[PDB]
RNA sequence: CGCGAAGAACCUUACCUGGUCUUGACAUCCACGGAAGUUUUCAGAGAUGAGAAUGUGCCUUCGGGAACCGUGAGACAGGUGCUGCAUGGCUGUCGUCAGCUCGUGUUGUGAAAUGUUGGGUUAAGUCCCGCAACGAGCGCAACCCUUAUCCUUUGUUGCCAGCGGUCCGGCCGGGAACUCAAAGGAGACUGCCAGUGAUAAACUGGAGGAAGGUGGGGAUGACGUCAAGUCAUCAUGGCCCUUACGACCAGGGCUACACACGUGCUACAAUGGCGCAUACAAAGAGAAGCGACCUCGCGAGAGCAAGCGGACCUCAUAAAGUGCGUCGUAGUCCGGAUUGGAGUCUGCAACUCGACUCCAUGAAGUCGGAAUCGCUAGUAAUCGUGGAUCAGAAUGCCACGGUG
């Protein structure tokens, strides 16, 4: 990307809501191309976390996205061979990837039986905050402000 | 750099096959092979005739081959002996009958083959390669082509070191498609070995 | 392996064998058809059989037919790398 | 009865004309003429290397297309059949007829 | 050049040809259960192998007809990669155009 | 009368006819729910008929030929868009808007020689 | 380093052991004797050595001349023997990087410079201004192929909207609308509208449009570099062998195995395994070939046998997918290496050394150290299909579509 600047590329909203954030979350979870696996995942899950533990069926997921979401990130910077971590503002976008990656990373590497009740429970701890998905943001925060002299 | 056969990416654009048969895989193998037969006679035996191309053409059971010739007098000699001594072991070969036409190219200066065997004829005549390259280009060049360049290569004058030595004139656009371009090689046998040459003749687009 | 439908051996082979058990066995039978399978023809008798270079002798027990000669008769030397 | 023409060629100017050549042919004996019709071309593919030795990545990609075309006659008078079977075309046609 | 390879394999192919596809009928017919079941299929088994060891169709290694090359044969032409690359370039076979899709 | 749009996706055709007033949407001659099992499928077919919105106002009868379950959806989405701009003449304007009158040309590109796919190289090594 | 090799059981084959030949396995010329083919005979591993039968084409311008065989003596044949650092031809590479030069003029004693630098701009030495330069050439771009929209023509073997009939299958009458096929034509040009810009060249944005700024992909590889690669495709200067470094045959070997490396395939599972049911492709090949239906076999396959040189017939019932059931986190109903037994088929012949099937066996492996590779969109990832080579023998190579 040294000159070529991009726009941006069209997404289909979901089926079953009309939702463009949970259609981001089954691409972000879909693999090898498995869209009608990913979905089902997905459904199957956000349904389990509504009516065992929840709300209004929209309201549910973003109560969990919410508290994942990080508001400033790390990036590094060269200086003729040192690199300061630089604390910097994440975009709102750059902010909803990020959450979706982080839980989407966290249920993968549980130990129950099905994908859709592990992504069930990392939903639902995220939504009490606690977890591994939540303290990725606490500890990526705390580097944060640990290198908040070099804003 | 690798440069494409000039002749082979103009087929079908501008520039037409040197054989014109239809056939199934049955005898496909075989008619190209006794093709190759016919054209390596009538190559050696037209050695000094000024032979430039050879067109096959096969209806339904039965060829006939027209020779683009500068010197038709020796292809047609003397009231036509030749012609018949021709197709009589070109009916030979090829297994079917056989039909001789002689077509005459009217400026021998102005195509690739005849020009680089005139070259490769004054290179085993032991002549510098400077004058024959040179005199090939003038002589081309004021009989109206657009472009020319010429290229020879290895061991010029009986040096132990090998050189490809080249001479352009005009305007020769090879990556232009729509080009009439005449390319042709040939190869002199020397005593100190094959003197490879090159011949690029640019007549105008379309 | 091969078609239950017919075994295979050779001619001279067949014919030298039938030969050498009608006169007493013999010589090791020099042959090179490593290919033939061995028959219940000739349990007793020794045949050398060709591995490249030599005629190693093999004596045919009855636990050898419906083998190949050649698998008695190993074509490679090899005893160890260092 | 119904006689039927199929016509292959390696170019398609060629085949065109003598498709032409044909179908005004039946025309001049009054003949009604079925077609002609363009039938899919095939197009074999080669791939070569184009070294001598060990270049394995530099390769050449040929192809040779073969156009077929298809004309029915459905009714031939006895002027028909000799008005077909007189005809001149250059060798890159290959006819094939059907009674 | 090995000329010599070249006669080989024109050897092979006449005397291919001298006996098989005529006398196939010693393997293709004789071995039919409807033939024999006995004695007479032996035979013929034993009978196959006192033709040459040549007069296979599983013996022409299928050579260049201009250099006689083994490998890159192209049953299509009956020329070698090389061979058909250099007489294709300079026009000789009929619609071979370089493709492009 | 007929009102008729043709539409193609990534190998797919499909054509469309549409009659005034009454429900069945028909694909070779089995319902929608019979023919595409996936309810995304059963979401793009619905897509044109939504801001050109209906209750059971017009029916339907399509096939569709080629390709796999997207491609043919795809293909009857703008089978369905050509048909009805070519019954209305004016639902053109937002159609545009909505992204389903330009024929998405996206082919699947071809394997290269000297690649293990379309554009997937060799692993590399120094040495 | 899945490279020559697009396919080493014999062959291929160039290597080894042994058995053999010497104007020769391959070609021309000379002399003599036999027309060529036939189809059996015993020895030999085989190359090679030993009888019967036979033909007589052809004009004889009646000496024999033309095809094929045997023997003799020589010019000679033959060499995958060496030198790619003697060469031609062909190829890789920097690199599809935007460059590399010339004529005339001018500047400098001269090697050389200028042009080709400068201000902008572009994917681009692309274009516009300015300028001791003015012009040109090879490259860039366009012309070529394919894909995305529409129109015209033709309408089977391809199609079925409106019609009649039907055994409910476009299958019959029938239709030429539609998909499609393949010829021709149209379309995109910063063409249009705003703004910025040096009244510039061009940049941002908008409209219309199937497509917008090189629309996507391919072919196309400038002057030259690496004494890069190939004398084992071929061709070729020189050197070397000439009862052998040439030629024929059988068996073996190129498949060895303490180890090290490169490129791939299959896994370590539940986004999964197994069982049943059921959808949606594209592109190809086929006459010593593709081989349907039916019958037999658990199966690989066998028997019989139609159709097809093919939009007709066959290869050939796509798989991932969807629905139901089960397994319930285990070295497992994961994995399928290894080995034993029994077979099929191709082929003179599967020991060394083929592919596939059935029963049994069920290693390692629970996500991989230092480190390292590919990819910017129908791409990556994954799932099947086809082709060349080929008697048989792909996890390789070259192509095609699905999901994405
Ligand atoms: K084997
Ligand atoms: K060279
Ligand atoms: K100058
Ligand atoms: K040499
Ligand atoms: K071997
Ligand atoms: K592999
Ligand atoms: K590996
Ligand atoms: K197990
Ligand atoms: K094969
Ligand atoms: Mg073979
Ligand atoms: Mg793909
Ligand atoms: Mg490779
Ligand atoms: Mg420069
Ligand atoms: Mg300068
Ligand atoms: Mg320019
Ligand atoms: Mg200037
Ligand atoms: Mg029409
Ligand atoms: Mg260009
Ligand atoms: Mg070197
Ligand atoms: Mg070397
Ligand atoms: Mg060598
Ligand atoms: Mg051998
Ligand atoms: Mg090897
Ligand atoms: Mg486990
Ligand atoms: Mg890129
Ligand atoms: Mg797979
Ligand atoms: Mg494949």
């Amino acid at each position: 990307p040294r000159r070529r600047v991009i726009g941006q590329r069209k997404i289909l909203p979901d089926p079953k809501f009309g939702s463009e954030l949970l259609a981001k979350f089954v691409n972000i979870l879909m693999v090898d191309g498995k869209k009608s696996t990913a979905e089902s995942i997905v459904y199957s899950a956000l349904e389990t976390l509504a009516q065992r533990s929840g709300k209004s069926e929209l309201e549910a997921f973003e109560v969990a996205l919410e508290n994942v979401r990080p508001t400033v990130e790390v990036k590094s910077r060269r200086v003729g061979g040192s690199t300061y971590q630089v604390p910097v503002e994440v975009r709102p976008v750059r902010r909803n990837a990020l959450a979706m990656r982080w839980i989407v990373e966290a249920a993968r590497k549980r130990g129950d039986k099905s994908m859709a009740l592990r992504l069930a429970n990392e939903l639902s701890d995220a939504a009490e905050n606690k977890g591994t998905a939540v303290k990725k943001r606490e500890d990526v925060h705390r580097m944060a402000e640990a290198n908040k002299a070099f804003a | 750099g690798q440069k494409v056969h000039p002749n082979g990416i103009r087929l079908g654009i501008v520039k037409p096959w040197n054989s014109t048969w239809f056939a199934n895989t049955k005898e496909f193998a075989d008619n190209l092979d006794s093709d190759f037969k016919v054209r390596q006679y009538l190559t050696k035996e037209l050695a000094k005739a000024s032979v430039s191309r050879i067109v096959i053409e096969r209806p339904a059971k039965s060829i006939r081959v027209t020779i683009h010739t500068a010197r038709p007098g020796i292809v047609i000699g003397k009231k036509g002996e030749d012609v018949e001594k021709l197709r009589k072991v070109v009916a030979d070969i090829a297994g079917v009958p056989a039909q001789i036409n002689i077509a005459e190219v009217r400026k021998p200066e102005l195509d690739a083959k005849l020009v680089a065997d005139s070259i490769t004829s004054q290179l085993e005549r032991r002549v510098m390669f400077r004058r024959a390259m040179k005199r090939a280009v003038q002589n081309a060049m004021r009989l109206g082509a657009k472009g020319i360049k010429v290229e020879v290569s290895g061991r010029l004058g009986g040096a132990e070191i090998a050189r490809t030595e080249w001479y352009r004139e005009g305007r020769v656009p090879l990556h232009t498609l729509r080009a009439d371009i005449d390319y042709n090689t040939s190869e002199a046998h020397t005593t100190y070995g094959v003197i490879g040459v090159k011949v690029w003749i640019f007549k105008g687009e379309i | 392996r091969s078609l239950k439908k017919g075994p295979f051996i050779d001619l001279h082979l067949l014919k030298k064998v039938e030969k050498a058990v009608e006169s007493g066995d013999k010589k090791p039978l020099r042959t090179w058809s490593r290919r033939s399978t061995i028959f219940p023809n000739m349990i007793g008798l020794t045949i050398a059989v060709h591995n490249g270079r030599q005629h190693v002798p093999v004596f045919v027990t009855d636990e050898m037919v419906g083998h190949k000669l050649g698998e008695f008769a190993p074509t490679r030397t090899y005893r160890g790398h260092a | 009865q119904r006689i039927r023409i199929r016509l292959k060629a390696f170019d398609h100017r060629l085949i065109d004309q003598a498709t032409a050549e044909i179908v005004e042919t039946a025309k001049r004996t009054g003949a009604q003429v079925r077609g002609p019709i363009p039938l899919p071309t095939r197009k074999e593919r080669f791939t070569v290397l184009i070294s001598p030795h060990v270049n394995k990545d530099a390769r050449d990609q040929y192809e040779i297309r073969t156009h077929l075309r298809l004309v029915d006659i459905v009714e031939p008078t006895e002027k028909t059949v000799d008005a077909l079977m007189r005809l001149d075309l250059a060798a890159g046609v290959d006819v094939q007829i059907s009674l | 050049a090995k000329q010599s390879m070249k006669a080989r394999e024109v050897k092979r192919v006449a005397l291919a040809d001298k006996y098989f596809a005529k006398r196939a009928e010693l393997k293709a017919i004789i071995s039919d259960v409807n033939a024999a079941s006995d004695e007479d299929r032996w035979n013929a088994v034993l009978k196959l192998q006192t033709l040459p060891r040549d007069s296979s169709p599983s013996r022409q290694r299928n050579r260049c007809r201009q250099t006689g090359r083994p490998h890159g044969f192209l049953r299509k032409f009956g020329l070698s990669r090389i061979k058909v690359r250099e007489a294709a370039m300079r026009g000789e076979i009929p619609g071979l155009k370089k493709a492009s899709w | 009368n007929q009102y008729y749009g043709t539409g193609r996706r990534k190998s797919s055709a499909a054509r469309v006819f549409i009659k005034p007033g009454n429900g069945k949407i028909v694909i070779n001659q089995r319902s929608l729910e019979q023919y595409f099992g996936r309810e995304t499928a059963r979401m793009v077919v619905r897509q044109p008929l939504e801001l050109v919105d209906m209750v059971e106002k017009l029916d339907l009868y399509i096939t569709v030929k080629g390709g796999g379950i997207s491609g043919q959806a795809g293909a009857i989405r703008h089978g369905i868009t050509r048909a009805l701009m070519e019954y209305d003449e004016s639902l053109r304007s937002e159609l545009r808007k909505a992204g389903f009158v330009t024929r998405d040309a996206r082919q699947v590109e071809r394997k290269k020689v000297g690649l293990r796919k379309a554009r997937r190289r060799p692993q590399f090594s120094k040495r």
